[PDB]
Order: structure tokens, then C-alpha cells, then sequence
């Protein structure tokens, strides 16, 4: 069935499968520390979690996934997912990551958390990136999804892949549409799909130092521990 | 038995 | 940047000519394997893997264009991500198996051998599968290799590296249009080729997590570029 | 300095 939708219908299909953009708990007259901090980023990433797994089952193809793979791609995926979005949302604010609309930092608010700065940098490089090449929230939702399928897809994996191909159709379809000739379709493309590796290295990096910090002890949700332990 | 496996069984 | 100027077959074959040696590794079958001595087989040879890799940088088309600094930092980025995919390709017409070295060539139950290391050769195993299924050809796989060190460290320090990516873009491209691939195939097969990069980052990753938690022997050389990812 | 950087000029 998700095989039978043109470029069209996904496109839509994946822009009324897009959740909100959630506020975080900030309280501009709290004043800012470590624990704080990332309890307001964690707090957020648990409730963002809620809506990507809702998000996830209304991605074509990925409902017709055995229960246990559907556990496993997002759980492989669920902070590269996250971290797109924020890059994505960030993109109109130069030199800025949005975590929420209440929630805008620079980089010196990044040094709060102790050896943040590293990961800030890489993000905002990302939404930089995403800028100077004037993403679309069309090409965003397709990114989106492919990160879905893709970062755990490594015995009817196949469904998978063709599904994947369609996607691909679907982002050189719009490419075309915009007026892009066809060497410069397979260029944006490609573009496009190295910046996802970026965004694992992002990811794994983060993943690291959040399994560093369940060992330290000093506020995680319960659905964000299991996600954690799915890499250790 | 996971969070998520609930969530996605709803 | 002489890099822009070249044609598709004539970076195919600049990359081509630029290709390592394939090294072999001190393995000695008289003696079994410990967690130790297999850890040890493998830093030798990708130490001496690295001093190749480094002439081959030199060779790729738009490398020697940049700063020197630059060229260590794609490097310092890069360099376990272009050792494991050198070990995939060569790897594929060894199904369920990994060839370090024409005289190293294991499967996934000597990965046992070091505690944990069954995991990321499952992932490699996968790669190299995958890479078999597709009929990843050489052309293609020097293309993908480049693609690698140009592209793992961009954004941790630019507009010239990412026209070299354009234009090595253009060639995978070239490659699968001679081979008589439709358009349709040519940008899906390209995406598949991409995507498969994801994963390889993926393990390097891990891997990377690995080794700096065992230098808690390595040469100087490693040690260096194992402290770049610190 | 790095070892990489020697390696590299050579
Ligand atoms: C990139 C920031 C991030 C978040 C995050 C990202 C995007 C969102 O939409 C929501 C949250 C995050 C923070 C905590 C979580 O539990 C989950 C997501 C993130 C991710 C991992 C690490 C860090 N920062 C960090 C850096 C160094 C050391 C430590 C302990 C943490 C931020
Ligand atoms: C995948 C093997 C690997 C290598 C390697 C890769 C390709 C080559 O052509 C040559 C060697 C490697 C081994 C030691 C090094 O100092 C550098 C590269 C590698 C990389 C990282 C980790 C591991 N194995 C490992 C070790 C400890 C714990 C776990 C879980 C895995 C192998």
C-alpha cells in the first residue's frame, strides 16, 4: 500500500504526519544550572518521544514492519530524529539552536553543561548547512523518514529498501519541480544524504555521553532509560 | 514488555 | 584546484591509481588466538595500513588543495571509517567472513576472541553483505571511499570541499549511467550507496568508543589519532 | 607537533 502512493501523496502523507513543535519548562527567572538544564532538554526529548512514535506509525511503510523491527528502528534512530528537528527548526536562527520556542541558546549557554560546546558547534554547523542550501519542509519530512528506515535497517528487509527507493523518487521529484537540472538533482541529493551522516556522528556522540550521566545519577523518564539501554 | 513496544502495540 | 577541471574518467582513474597496497598482517596460525594478540594483530596492521592511507590522501583530487591543518583534521575524522569500508570490500566474495589481510581472514566466532567485538563485526559482516547484493563496483567503491574522507569532518572546522563532492558526485553518476542503469536506478542506487555511509560512521563510532577505552599496546601514530577523537 | 603532519609532507 505505501508502495502505491506517488511523490505527491507521500510528500503529503509525511507533512500531516508532522508533530508540533513542544515548549520546554523554561523559567526565564530560575537561574541556569547543569542539572537544570539538561532536565529541561531531557524533559522535552520525553515528551517529543511521545508524538515521534505516533509520528513513526504514520510513515508509509513502517506500519507494515513486524512489531520488534518498528521497536528496534526507533530506538536506533530516536535522538538522530530529534536531533534533525532541532537543526531543522533552528535554521532561521543564525548562530542559535531553537530547542523550543521558549528554549533559544547560543553556544555560551551551551558551556553550562560541562563539554556541550562540541556537540552545540556540530549542530549548528548542520543548521548552517541546511540554510546556505535552502531546505525545504518538504525535503526535511523525506530526510526525516529515510533516518527512520535507514539507521537500524543493519530477514524481509527489502520492503524496507523499496521503500526507501521511493523516498529517494520522492526528493528527486520535488527536485525537479523546483527547476533543477538533472546534475544538479543528483547533487542536492547526495548533499542531502551525507549530511545524515553528520547527523549519526551527532547522535552517537550525544548517546555516549547521556549513558555517561545515567551512571552519575544526577533525572531521566522511564521511556528515555529504555531507549538508552537499547545502545549498551 | 518495553515502553515503546506498548506505545507502538496501542 | 586542478580537482574541477578533470573529467569522469579521468577521476575515476586518478582514484584508481591512487588505491593502497593490501597489506598483510604478522599472523601466525602456529599460535591460537587470545583477546590480547588478536587486538594486537590488528593495531599492527592498521598501523601500517595508515602510512599507506596517508600517500593515498595525498592522491585524491582536491586533497593537496587544502590546508594542511585541514588535511590532518579530515584525517583525524576519517580514518577508522576509511579502514572499515577497505576491509568490507575486500571482504565481499568472503561471505560470512572478514579479510584483515590475505593471511588474516575471519568469521564472527573468532570476533569472540575480544570481549564485544561480535558486535561491530556483525555490522561489518552486514556491510559487506550488502555491498555484495549491489554488486558494489570498484569504481564505485574508490568514489565511495574519497566521499568519506572528504566529507566526515567538514563541519568540525569548505566550499571547496564540497565541489570536490559535487564533482565526485557527478562521476558515481557517470559510472552507473555507462553501466547502462536507467535514471531512476542511477539516483536510487546512488541514495542506497550514501545511506550505506550512515551506517559505516556508525560503526566507526563504536569502534572508536572501543579503542580509547583499551589504551585504559598502539603505536605513537595511533595513540595520536585515537587522542583527535577526544 | 602531530606525526600526521610529518607523514603528510612526506
Ligand atoms: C542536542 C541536544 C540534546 C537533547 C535534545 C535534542 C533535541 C531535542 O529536540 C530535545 C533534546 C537531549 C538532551 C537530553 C536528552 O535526554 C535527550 C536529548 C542532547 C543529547 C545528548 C547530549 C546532550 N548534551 C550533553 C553533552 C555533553 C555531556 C552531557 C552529559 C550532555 C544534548
Ligand atoms: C574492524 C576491526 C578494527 C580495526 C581494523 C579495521 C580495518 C583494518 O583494515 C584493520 C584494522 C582496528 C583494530 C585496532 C586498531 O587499533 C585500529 C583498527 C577495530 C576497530 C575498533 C575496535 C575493534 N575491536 C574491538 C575492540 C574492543 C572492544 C570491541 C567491542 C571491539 C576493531
Amino acid at each position: 500500500l505505501a508502495l502505491s502512493l506517488t511523490a505527491d501523496q507521500m510528500v503529503s502523507a509525511l507533512l500531516d504526519a508532522e508533530p508540533p513543535i513542544l515548549y520546554s519548562e523554561y523559567d526565564p527567572t530560575r537561574p541556569f544550572s547543569e542539572a537544570s538544564m539538561m532536565g529541561l532538554l531531557t524533559n522535552l526529548a520525553d515528551r517529543e518521544l511521545v508524538h515521534m512514535i505516533n509520528w513513526a506509525k504514520r510513515v508509509p511503510g513502517f506500519v507494515d514492519l513486524t512489531l520488534h523491527d518498528q521497536v528496534h528502528l526507533l530506538e536506533c534512530a530516536w535522538l538522530e530524529i530529534l536531533m534533525i528537528g532541532l537543526v531543522w527548526r533552528s535554521m532561521e536562527h543564525p548562530g542559535k539552536l531553537l530547542f523550543a520556542p521558549n528554549l533559544l541558546l547560543d553556544r555560551n549557554q551551551g558551556k553550562c553543561v560541562e563539554g556541550m560546546v562540541e556537540i552545540f558547534d556540530m549542530l549548528l554547523a548542520t543548521s548552517s548547512r541546511f540554510r546556505m542550501m535552502n531546505l525545504q519542509g518538504e525535503e526535511f519530512v523525506c530526510l526525516k523518514s529515510i533516518i527512520l528506515l535507514n539507521s537500524g535497517v543493519y530477514e524481509e528487509k527489502d520492503h524496507i529498501h523499496r521503500v526507501l527507493d521511493k523516498i529517494t523518487d520522492t526528493l528527486i521529484h520535488l527536485m525537479a519541480k523546483a527547476g533543477l537540472t538533472l546534475q544538479q538533482q543528483h547533487q542536492r541529493l547526495a548533499q542531502l544524504l551525507l549530511i545524515l551522516s553528520h547527523i549519526r556522528h551527532m547522535s552517537n556522540k550525544g548517546m555516549e555521553h547521556l549513558y555517561s550521566m545515567k551512571c552519575k545519577n544526577v533525572p531521566l523518564s522511564d521511556l528515555l532509560l529504555e531507549m538508552l539501554d537499547a545502545h549498551r | 514488555h518495553k515502553i515503546l513496544h506498548r506505545l507502538l502495540q496501542d
